[PDB]
């Protein structure tokens, strides 16, 4: 069990939450504010049997989405006059301290 | 387990299909390559599936020091009592520490120059090296670390490495934490989400649940609307750097062969200082660095980010826009009229309506990077409600955050609350000319600059014993 | 998978005049990776891909 | 799920359209505290001796039924204004909500 | 291990082990048996475990039609085209129809009296031959059933037997959903709790979560306290019946054979009717036939229900009391002082505290049950929003809901609207006296009763086609 | 297992007299439970303990 005394994190998180020790450690689950949406209802994603609609309508392939919607010509970016571009480093590096989701190895 | 070179649709592979008339795949029996995430539960007739988080949820720089155990050991320079951070046995940036290397089954930075043959980096992240500006924070905080624990030999000399290792850590830990709600939120979610969603901190609440919402993973992608094309490099006096000033994106992701051999992170840093980043507008969404040609020096196409992150928010099965605007107390629009108010843009409204049918299905990335951004924010009113609410809890449920009682004293936190990132970029580095604070905000040289001075060094005297 | 710069570590192991405080520091970190002598870290890393030509003996 | 439908179906699936097995069977209980655990994730508390919880020792559940569950059976107060059947229609409609099954002998 | 006869604490046992000072139980090495539930995705070093619901939560008769499709299809008559459940083919109760028999290995009902050779009854629960009273309700949602079913084929004669099945299940579904909230519920909760739990039905809302929560399956325990220490039976004048009026309860668990070859279910619905119910207090929590002799004829030896309730809650993994009131918005007690001044009982308060320690540790149906009921109502202000929460859950998240607009028409709603469960038991039984509205409250004879024919019946005209 | 009330259904399955509609649908009911013949279902019945 969790020691009644502590003075530094552990490496994994265990122990942070001592009613809880699990709560924010590695290797666990992550919560959900609201229950997941799947094509079956359990496991298979959106998109994933070809004519299976999502709520009414059929489901827009991403690639698709993203050539309509995202695309835009490279030469008309606007430069952020308030914002350097450490200000999008950190977020990399904090994502990186708060979430990784591992994915099978090729 | 072919998910990379085959395109049939079986598990764990999930296969983002090529529409007509592709700007680039042109080719519609091709597909951009995905492997589902893995599941919590592996082959479950019972458990509604989710994900895992392998790392800690907490703001404790797990991306230094490690999430798993033997990692951290792994980290460590085990040779003395001095608690260091193992640092690169074969390289220097201009004699200070480079990240080690590791040892890696299919290793991708080998790839991206085959004469260097500089593989990929080790830090408590396995995505170190993803983009040498990443590397860069990694290597300037393993640094910080160093000189911590040097500092603090220096004061008690009787103190082993256990010691050492972990008051360093316990430092780096709360200086993130300080950058983080400090200076780069207040920046991400403007003055009144701000106010809303991280109101005064009042002590910790055991409560508090402070893990990662599986949402978050992919609403904190609004920053890759803030990415611009080029990684910028530049000499002592912020002009363009001699080698390749301006290198395009899709020849730097794991290209830890221009740390090492191109001049480090001196110029990297200066890079990032003095540059703007790019500005999310509703019809500038994303770049084609990331959206045409991501990591394409390292697989057999180039891969597509946006598509990527809408792809994966529904491997993990998240609910759709309207769903998250209803949990985060915001009105649903259910026609394009009423989409076209929320979004003050009726043009952008038909287009995603024309894609998806209904707000209801509209994925939460792209329907929460077309919001209109938050007065002096970067987001707008949804994503500010998941990012906010996540952050709140990592610090009200964490029992180490640097303000609650006990785990430091009055006086140490006194000291910490001046530290800031401008100046660990001074004592770590080459530069000696750093960005006035608000760093997130201040990006023209030499206008928003100062020198390595006007700014306090963080005061370590209340760590003696 | 063995580390490059564990490769130093092997050289402190080696190095007659070193303090044996810190060479049972190091054999104690290789033990806890499965590694029980100093041959067999030797092996581990000439498994793992690196040059072991300086420790043949 | 089908579009249209008059008759519950007997396993609660495809009642939420959206998320077709919220409320049908054999499928896990939904947390509204996240579980406490001697070990963080399945040891329940009781089963390791000497391990407290939250600083105190584990009182056994016999010894609180003992202590504080049990009264002398004859002083029962009958309830004036509840008959039996209010007790029966809960054990009923429990049965209805919620059953927790445990491996078999 | 074998729980049921071993003390060992190897899984899946998780033994109670008993004090030294106890009552009955004279020998430490003994033990109450207990078989940990089973884990929804078993040997897991990533989930925290969780427990498994086998049922639907839907208020929707699944006691009756069971929550699985071979279950439900054993459950029906499949000789014709009437669409009726199946009846017992080797007993009646006086004409009318009994449940069937199921077909167990380790029929508990057998060792009740070897000589009857009753086995346990077939139902949609496993658990309907527990107690002969529950038996009684279920035979009565039978019989039900099969008489809407011949009244909807008097009306609809081209109708075949799934019809006429599917149409009468969903009126039995209705009538259990309104008895429970418009007569059940008001009498747990009391006035106040009803008004804010359980405020007035707007409409379906399908992001209303409907799961039955794992607290829930510990906090609606509340009705073990309840529970009378005999079982009565009462003939035709509401008086003692003749053989063994007043069973204990030691005697009747899993007893069919007393509903088979003893009278019938009119002796014991006329006990639930003209007897009262258990008054909870907290120095009368629970009496000793389920605390002493809990299943006493089927087992090695009695179990006592209140201690399985608070071990089931350790082996589910449920915080204590102080976690349930901060979730429910009510003061947390922390000093015995506090907590006599939460229960209004200061010597209760004590006899927490000695045994428990803090009231953060107070196992939750011992909480529940120990405050003091809210007015007009039977449980205490924790309890009652547990449960509350719940009920609201399952009537906001039910798509076939009675009152949701498309599941009746708004004269089936009209007729629905007059069905009260005195009125059944004049339907499906010798019955001629029942209690006045509001059963639940109603408990002396002759004072609280009215004959049948005082009564409307269901009129199921605007079923017609 | 084999339940007791499905004896009944074996009666009508033999009982000449009744209407093939009726003996179709108990043929489908026993034939989903793997029950494929009047001889498997008999000796279902026996093998469950009953006669
Ligand atoms: C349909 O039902 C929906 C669900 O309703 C719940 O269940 C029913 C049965 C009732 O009991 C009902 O009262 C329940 O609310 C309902 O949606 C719900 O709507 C509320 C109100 O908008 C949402 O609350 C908001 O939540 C966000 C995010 O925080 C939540 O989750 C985190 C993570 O678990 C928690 O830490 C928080 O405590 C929240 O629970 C909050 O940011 C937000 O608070 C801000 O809200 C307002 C205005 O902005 C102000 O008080 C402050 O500024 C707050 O800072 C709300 O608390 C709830 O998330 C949402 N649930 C779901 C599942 O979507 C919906 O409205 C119903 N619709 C109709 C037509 O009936
Ligand atoms: C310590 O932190 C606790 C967690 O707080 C949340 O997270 C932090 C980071 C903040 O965002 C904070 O604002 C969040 O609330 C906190 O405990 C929380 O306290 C609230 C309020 O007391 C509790 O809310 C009550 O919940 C009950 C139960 O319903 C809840 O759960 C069901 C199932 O999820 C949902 O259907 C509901 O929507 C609820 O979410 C409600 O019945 C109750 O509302 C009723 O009562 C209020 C007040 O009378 C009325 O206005 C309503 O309309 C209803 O009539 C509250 O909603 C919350 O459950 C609880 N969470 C936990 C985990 O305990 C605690 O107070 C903090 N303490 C300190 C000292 O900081
Ligand atoms: C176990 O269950 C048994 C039932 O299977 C119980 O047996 C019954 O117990 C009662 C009470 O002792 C007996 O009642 C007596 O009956 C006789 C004569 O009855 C005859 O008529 C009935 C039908 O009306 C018939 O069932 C009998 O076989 C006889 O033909 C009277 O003279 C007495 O005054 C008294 O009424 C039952 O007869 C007896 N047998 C049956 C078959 O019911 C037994 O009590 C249970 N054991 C325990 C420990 O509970
Ligand atoms: C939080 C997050 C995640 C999810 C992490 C997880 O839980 O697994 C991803 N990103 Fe994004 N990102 C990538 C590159 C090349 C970047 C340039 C340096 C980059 C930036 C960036 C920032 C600024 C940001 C937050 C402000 C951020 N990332 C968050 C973030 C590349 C990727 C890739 C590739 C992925 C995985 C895509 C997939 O297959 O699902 C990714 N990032 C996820
Ligand atoms: C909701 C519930 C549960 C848990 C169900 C689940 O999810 O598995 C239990 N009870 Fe209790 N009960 C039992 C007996 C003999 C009763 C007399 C007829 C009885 C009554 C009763 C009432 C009135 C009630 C609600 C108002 C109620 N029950 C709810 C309820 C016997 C048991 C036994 C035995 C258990 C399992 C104990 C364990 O091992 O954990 C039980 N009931 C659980
Ligand atoms: C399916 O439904 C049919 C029709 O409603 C049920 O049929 C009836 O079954 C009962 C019991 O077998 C019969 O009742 C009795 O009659 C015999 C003499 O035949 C008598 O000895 C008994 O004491 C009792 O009065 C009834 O005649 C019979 N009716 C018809 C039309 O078949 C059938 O049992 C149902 N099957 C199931 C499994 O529920
Ligand atoms: C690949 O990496 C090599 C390093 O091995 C790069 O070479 C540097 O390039 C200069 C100028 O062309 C050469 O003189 C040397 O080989 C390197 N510089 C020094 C100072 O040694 C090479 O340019 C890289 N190529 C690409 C396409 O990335
Ligand atoms: C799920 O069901 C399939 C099909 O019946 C079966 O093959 C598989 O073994 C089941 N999975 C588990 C974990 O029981
Ligand atoms: C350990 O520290 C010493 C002294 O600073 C240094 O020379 C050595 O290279 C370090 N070892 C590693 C593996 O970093
Ligand atoms: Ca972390
Ligand atoms: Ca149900
Ligand atoms: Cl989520
Ligand atoms: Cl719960």
């Amino acid at each position: 069990t969790c020691p009644e005394q502590d003075k530094y994190r552990t490496i994994t998180g265990m122990c942070n939450n001592r009613r809880s020790p699990t709560l924010g450690a590695s290797n666990r689950a992550f919560v959900r504010w609201l229950p997941a949406e799947y094509e079956d209802g359990f496991s298979l994603p959106y998109g994933w049997t070809p004519g299976v609609k999502r709520n009414g309508f059929p489901v827009a392939l991403a690639r698709a989405v993203s050539n309509e919607i995202v695309r835009f010509p490279t030469d008309q970016l606007t430069p952020d006059q308030e914002r350097s571009l450490m200000f999008m480093q950190w977020g990399q590096l904090l994502d990186h301290d708060l979430d990784f989701t591992p994915e099978p190895a090729a | 387990v072919n998910c990379e070179t085959s395109c049939v649709q079986q598990p764990p592979c999930f296969p983002l299909k090529i529409p007509p008339n592709d700007p680039r795949i042109k080719n519609q029996a091709d597909c951009i390559p995905f492997f589902r995430s893995c599941p919590a539960c592996p082959g479950s007739n019972i458990t509604i599936r989710n994900q895992i988080n392998a790392l800690t949820s907490f703001v404790d720089a797990s991306m230094v020091y490690g999430s798993e155990e033997p990692l951290a050991r792994n980290l460590r320079n085990m040779s003395n009592q001095l608690g260091l951070l193992a640092v690169n046995q074969r390289f220097q940036d201009n004699g200070r520490a480079l990240l080690p290397f590791d040892n890696l089954h299919d290793d991708p930075c080998l790839l991206t120059n085959r004469s260097a043959r500089i593989p990929c980096f080790l830090a408590g992240d396995t995505r170190s090296s993803e983009m040498p500006e990443l590397t860069s924070m990694h290597t300037l905080l393993l640094r910080e670390h160093n000189r911590l624990a040097t500092e603090l030999k220096s004061l008690n000399p009787r103190w082993d490495g256990e010691r050492l290792y972990q008051e360093a850590r316990k430092i780096v830990g709360a200086m993130v934490q300080i950058i983080t709600y400090r200076d780069y939120l207040p920046l991400v979610l403007g003055p009144t989400a701000m106010r809303k969603y991280l109101p005064t901190y009042r002590s910790y609440n055991d409560s508090v649940d402070p893990r990662i919402a599986n949402v978050f993973t992919n609403a904190f992608r609004y920053g890759h609307t803030l990415i611009q094309p080029f990684m910028f490099r530049l000499d002592n006096r912020y002009q363009p750097m001699e080698p390749n000033p301006r290198v395009p994106l899709s020849r730097v992701f794991f290209a830890s062969w221009r740390v090492v051999l191109e001049g480090g992170i001196d110029p990297i840093l200066r890079g990032l200082m003095a540059t703007p980043a790019k500005l999310n507008r509703q019809n500038q969404i994303a770049v084609d660095e990331i959206r045409e040609r991501l990591f394409e020096q390292v697989m057999r196409i180039g891969l597509d980010l946006p598509a990527l992150n809408m792809q994966r928010s529904r491997d993990h099965g998240l609910p759709g826009y309207n769903a998250w605007r209803r949990f985060c107390g915001l009105p649903q629009p259910e026609t394009v009229g009423q989409l076209g108010t929320v979004l003050r843009n009726l043009k952008l409204a038909r287009k995603l309506m024309e894609q998806y049918g209904t707000p209801n299905n509209i994925d939460i990335w792209m329907g929460g990077v077309s919001e209109p951004l938050k007065r002096k924010g970067r987001v707008g009113p949804l994503l500010a409600c998941i990012i906010g609410t996540q952050f709140r809890k990592l610090r009200d449920g964490d029992r180490f955050w640097w303000e609650n009682e006990g785990v430091f004293s009055m006086q140490q936190r006194q000291a910490l609350a001046q530290i800031s990132l401008p100046r660990i970029i001074c004592d770590n580095t080459g530069i000696t000319t750093v960005s006035k604070n608000n760093i997130f905000m201040s990006n023209s040289y030499p206008r928003d600059f100062v020198n390595c001075s006007t700014l306090p060094a963080l005061n370590l005297a209340s760590w003696r014993e | 998978n063995f580390l490059e710069h564990e490769l130093s570590y092997i050289d402190v192991l080696l190095d007659k005049n070193a303090d044996q405080a810190t060479k049972d520091n190091l054999r104690s970190y290789f033990a806890d990776k499965g590694l029980h002598s100093i041959k067999d870290i030797i092996n581990k890393a000439k498994q793992d891909g690196f040059d072991v030509s300086k420790y043949e003996h």
